[PDB]
RNA sequence: GCGAUCAGAUACCGCCCUAGUUCUAACCAUAAACGAUGCCAGCUAGCAAUUGGGUGUAGCUACUUUUAUGGCUCUCUCAGUCGCUUCCGGGAAACCAAAGCUUUUUGGGCUCCGGGGGAAGUAUGGUUGCAAAGCUGAAACUUAAAGGAAUUGACGGAAGGGCACC
RNA sequence: CGGUAAUUCCAGCUCCAAUAGCGUAUAUUAAAGUUGUUGCGGUUAAAACGUUCGUAGUUGAACUUGUGCUUCAUAC
């Protein structure tokens, strides 16, 4: 009942490597086999953007965003619908797809 | 195969690969008997008397179908000046 | 480490015709090995084989006609007298019809039916068909 | 009663119904794809008789509650030099036993018969040592001298007698009681008898005929010619 | 939308225009009447089925035809869609464009010493 | 001689960008190309491939009935050349949907058994050669450098990517099948114009009418 | 220890701190100590990344100046390692470029090490540890099966998509 | 298989087996290529010491006098 080929992630000629805990579970897991979503999320959530332009001291100040690389474990991914359940064959790609729009939650 | 009193006894003799000397199996359904033909040396004008060959599918599975006949055409001097 | 310089030379010949390598780059030019390739040509099993000699060991080029099935080797050189050569036929050959195990006795390297006429007991190196 | 006069699907059976192919080896040079069983009954039918191996059952699992299906190993074969194997599912036995036997006609192989130790008088057994490895079933064929019959399991003897051998030391390793790969591997074992290069075969050939080109005139005409 | 054309009102429709696009127009209530002549419907609600859809495609027949149907009246102009457009030939008649590493291949294989100019 | 390259035609091969080769080599495809330019241009031996037109030509002739040779192109850029290619040779133009398998027919008593095979594109038509590979078929083809060369005999690399390339390669073969027992009268110039295997304009085709007649009223 | 929750919670959640993680001195020496695949010699297939080291730019770029050392790009190269491709190899299969070349009742070397369950990694002694414990390891008895991948029943509170006032 | 309409039980019936022999249990070899060099297995079905050196082990490159030359017995 081995399904993945290599297994988790990134254990080529090392052994056992650095962990850091998940944010939404903190089951302390190694840095390779945990889902690592990285997001530049915006501050006003794209709704108060029209309000701060009126209340700005300067010409729109133009708004920055936040940067922080968050770290998720496996059930954290599935209990928030992050990445889930391809086929026995459709687990064999990493690099594609999005194909449609500039992805939200940034935004 | 052949008996003491000189006879092709069994049923027949199956084919063999002209290029790389393999056998032609009875159910190997990827073996080709292609028959290339000659040219009059002045201009066109195909004459009769042709050159058939036997290629096995094990060569055709590796992708060496094409340049294997390039060996035999140069070995028979048909496609020359190469 | 190159343990037996005989057997490693034999197997790459068998690891040629499967993908259809008509040629063999081969090492390292021992005179016991030169006493062996012509036995293939003594029944016409391979093509033309030639040997360049660097001044370390030499190396062999071997062309092939494609008539072989498998050449093999018993290891190491088991001692075999005359009265028990027939045991090494049926365990190593498909039939009494064709194929040739090859031993070497005190008179030299030969075929087994050659040895069955020369009548001198000796040591197995390999076999082929 | 036929009851139906055979129609050619392809032009290959059109050639044999026109009587321009009278040789079973004529398809066997270039391994012609024979996808009509009528050509097998064109040349043969004489000495081409059949024997069932098993009628063993299977099951298909459904929503409610089962589904039972049949499966019959069978083997037809000409009494000297040919055999066929095949199997087919069916929801009834009589739909299988009259239909599954059609498949083995597409699996008719020339069986090469050989001597063992003396070149006199119509070679009998097998050219050389040939194994058929298929699904934990490795039937190794070993040539035999006279008198000694086909030794095997109790099951595959009906295959080999209706193929044409008389004398062979033969076994395999494993669970032959799982018969499904056992009779199948022998069908692959006996088929390899023309996949072995022999020094008897070291002279080659007149290199080919290709009866497409030899019979294109009947191919080129669009008329449904009888005879 | 909510009503879907079934197989009987569609797969039977592919030949009736293909056989008789001539002397048939987009006018429904007479093409409703024409179903009795070329065909035989069992019931006129199926005539209310099969005639409305084929009249719901005659402009789509005329403009931007879609696969699955053959008109046989525009089929003969496809041979005049196999037109020569005069006068396409070699571009600058030689052409003089050469990659300057196939220029020796114009010299070493071909004996043609014809004009070849290199562009980087 | 005349069976040599006839170098005026090679001048049209430079128009057909036949010198350009694709970048992945596929080591079985090596002999016909010679050198690689920087910024990704592979430069092919064009003197080799003309004799491989000939070896393709020397095989397709000496087959009596010209019906059971089937010309194949799934990509619509190649379908434009091949259906007009069948206006002179008597092949069956089968370009596009091949409807697999072709092997238990419905209305035709003449079974869909191909005998000989020509294909423009080796890569996108990897399926109908695999159709034909079961039934002992020679598969003559054009190709490029990056190509699975399985069951392809023979393969003719020129460019295999542009309409100006692929439409003219069929024009050369139509010479040699008619130069070799096809009453073209010994390698003389075509009676027809030699560029009719071409997109007159890409789809959708703009309204350029037949025989280039111009509108007198706007 | 205390609050909830629960029928019970001695738990999944909270609050407090206690052993300890800390670094120095040693002491056991076992882990799923896993790539569940020992190590060294040979051949057999690509393709794409990338590490270093070389090498060719018939390369640009950098300005200390066109240069120079320097950067990147291309080319070649060995040690590869990853990934992907399809046996055309091998397997019972998933998977495998070696788990292939152990096919033909086969052979490139060398070591341990398994023969159905559960009895059981328990007894019995030795041996080793300051200890908790380890190198070590059976038997009467009892049992016809325990499992290996795969197909099917779960658009049986499990994922994704669409339906009626059962 | 036997849990009320028994193809396995008890009888009768016929049928069969080998035949002056049949059967029991008990050890032993074959079947069993399930004690194996020939002849398997170790990804996971039972299964590589976590480890690296390391003697006793055991296995080890290549290279170290010949093809010829002439004749005859001798195939033809």
């Amino acid at each position: 009942t081995k399904k993945r080929r290599n297994g988790g992630r990134n254990k080529h000629n090392r052994g056992h490597v650095k962990p850091v805990r998940c944010t939404n579970c903190a089951r302390c897991v190694p840095k390779d086999k945990a889902i690592k979503k990285f997001v530049i999320r915006n501050i006003v959530e794209a709704a108060a953007v029209r309000d701060i332009t009126e209340a700005s001291i300067w010409d729109s100040y133009v708004l920055p965003k936040l940067y922080a690389k968050l770290h998720y474990c496996v059930s954290c991914a599935i209990h928030s619908k992050v990445v889930r359940n391809r086929s026995r064959e459709a687990r064999r790609i990493r690099t594609p797809p999005l194909r449609s729009f500039p992805k939200d939650m940034a935004r | 195969m052949q008996n003491d009193a000189g006879e092709f006894v069994d049923l027949y003799v199956p084919r063999k690969c002209s290029a790389s000397n393999r056998i032609i199996g009875a159910k190997d359904h990827a073996s080709i008997q292609m028959n290339v033909v000659d040219v009059d040396p002045e201009t066109g004008r195909q004459t009769d008397g042709s050159k058939t060959y036997a290629i096995c599918g094990a060569i055709r599975r590796m992708g060496e179908s094409d340049d294997s006949i390039l060996r035999l055409a140069k070995a028979d001097g048909i496609v020359s000046k190469n | 480490v190159r343990m037996n310089v005989l057997a490693d030379a034999l197997k790459c010949i068998n690891n040629a015709e499967k993908r259809g390598k008509r040629q063999v780059l081969l090492r390292p030019c021992s005179k016991v090995i030169i006493k062996f390739l012509t036995v293939m040509m003594k029944h016409g099993y391979i093509g033309e084989f030639e040997i360049v000699d660097d001044h370390r060991s030499g190396k062999i080029v071997v062309n092939l006609t494609g008539r072989l099935n498998k050449c093999g080797v018993i290891s190491p050189r088991f001692d075999v007298p005359i009265n028990d050569i027939e045991k090494w036929t049926n365990n190593l050959l498909p039939s009494r019809q064709f194929g040739y195990v090859v031993l070497t006795t005190s008179g030299g390297i030969m075929d087994h039916e050659e040895a069955r006429r020369k009548h001198l007991g000796g040591k197995i190196l390999g076999f082929f068909f | 009663e036929d009851s139906k006069e055979w129609v050619p699907v392809t032009k290959l059976g059109r050639l044999v119904r026109e009587g321009k192919i009278k040789s079973l080896e004529e398809i066997y040079l270039y391994s012609l794809p024979i996808k009509e069983f009528e050509i097998i009954d064109f040349f043969l039918g004489s000495s081409l008789k059949d024997e069932v191996l098993k009628i063993m059952p299977v099951q298909k699992q459904t929503r409610a509650g089962q589904r039972t299906r049949f499966k019959a190993f069978v083997a037809i074969g000409d009494n000297n030099g040919h055999i066929g194997l095949g199997v087919k599912c069916s929801k009834e036995v009589a739909t299988a036993i009259r239909g599954a036997i059609i498949l083995a006609k597409l699996s008719v192989v020339p069986v090469r018969r050989g001597y063992w130790g003396n070149k006199i008088g119509k070679p009998h057994t097998v050219p050389c040592k040939v194994t058929g490895k298929c699904g934990s079933v490795s039937v190794r064929l070993i040539p035999a001298p006279r008198g000694t019959g086909i030794v095997s399991a109790p099951v595959p003897k009906k295959l080999l007698t209706m193929a044409g051998i008389e004398d062979c030391y033969t076994s395999a390793r494993g669970s032959t009681g799982t018969l499904g790969n056992f009779a199948k591997a022998t069908y692959a074992a006996i088929a390899k008898t023309y996949a072995y290069l022999t020094p008897d075969l070291w002279k080659e050939m007149p290199l080919g005929s290709t009866p497409y080109q030899a019979y294109s005139d009947f191919l080129s005409k669009p008329t449904p010619r009888l005879h | 939308m909510g009503r879907v054309r079934t197989k009987t009102v569609k797969k039977a429709a592919k030949v009736i225009i293909e056989k008789y696009y001539t002397r048939l127009t987009l006018d429904f209530h007479t093409n409703k009447r024409i179903c009795e002549e070329v065909a035989i419907i069992p019931t006129k609600p199926l005539r209310n089925k099969i005639a409305g859809y084929v009249t719901h495609l005659m402009g789509r027949l005329r403009h931007s035809q879609v696969r699955g149907i053959s008109i046989k009246l525009q089929e003969e102009e496809r041979e005049r869609r196999d037109n020569y457009v005069p006068a396409v030939s070699a571009l600058e008649q030689d052409i003089i464009e050469v990659d300057a590493d196939t220029k020796e291949m114009l010299k070493l294989l071909d004996f043609h010493n014809i004009r070849g100019l290199q562009l980087t | 001689d005349i069976l040599s390259l006839k170098e005026d035609d090679i001048t049209k091969m430079l128009v057909a960008t036949t010198h350009l080769g694709s970048e992945n080599v596929n080591f079985q495809m090596e002999q016909y190309v010679y050198k690689r330019r920087a910024d990704g241009v592979n430069i092919l031996n064009l003197g080799k491939t003309w004799e491989k037109l000939q070896l393709a030509a020397r095989a397709i002739v000496a087959i009596d009935n010209p019906s059971d040779i089937f010309v194949i192109s799934s990509r619509p850029i190649g379908q434009r050349a091949v259906l007009k290619f069948a206006k002179y040779t008597d092949t069956t133009p089968i370009a596009g949907r091949f409807t697999p398998g072709a092997f238990t027919n419905q209305i035709q008593p003449a079974f869909r058994e191909p005998r000989l095979l020509v294909v423009t594109d080796p890569n996108t038509d990897h399926q109908p050669i695999m159709e034909a590979s079961y039934v002992n078929i020679p598969v003559i083809a054009f190709t490029n450098t990056d190509s699975p060369l399985r069951y392809i005999d023979i393969a003719i690399p020129c460019n295999n990517k542009s309409a100006h390339s692929i439409g003219l390669m069929w024009w050369l073969l139509a010479r040699e099948v008619l130069r070799l027992r096809g009453t073209i009268s010994r390698s003389v110039e075509w009676p027809v114009v030699v560029d009719l295997f071409f997109y007159r304009d890409p789809e959708e085709a703009e309204k350029e009418e037949a025989a280039a007649k111009e509108l007198l009223p706007p």
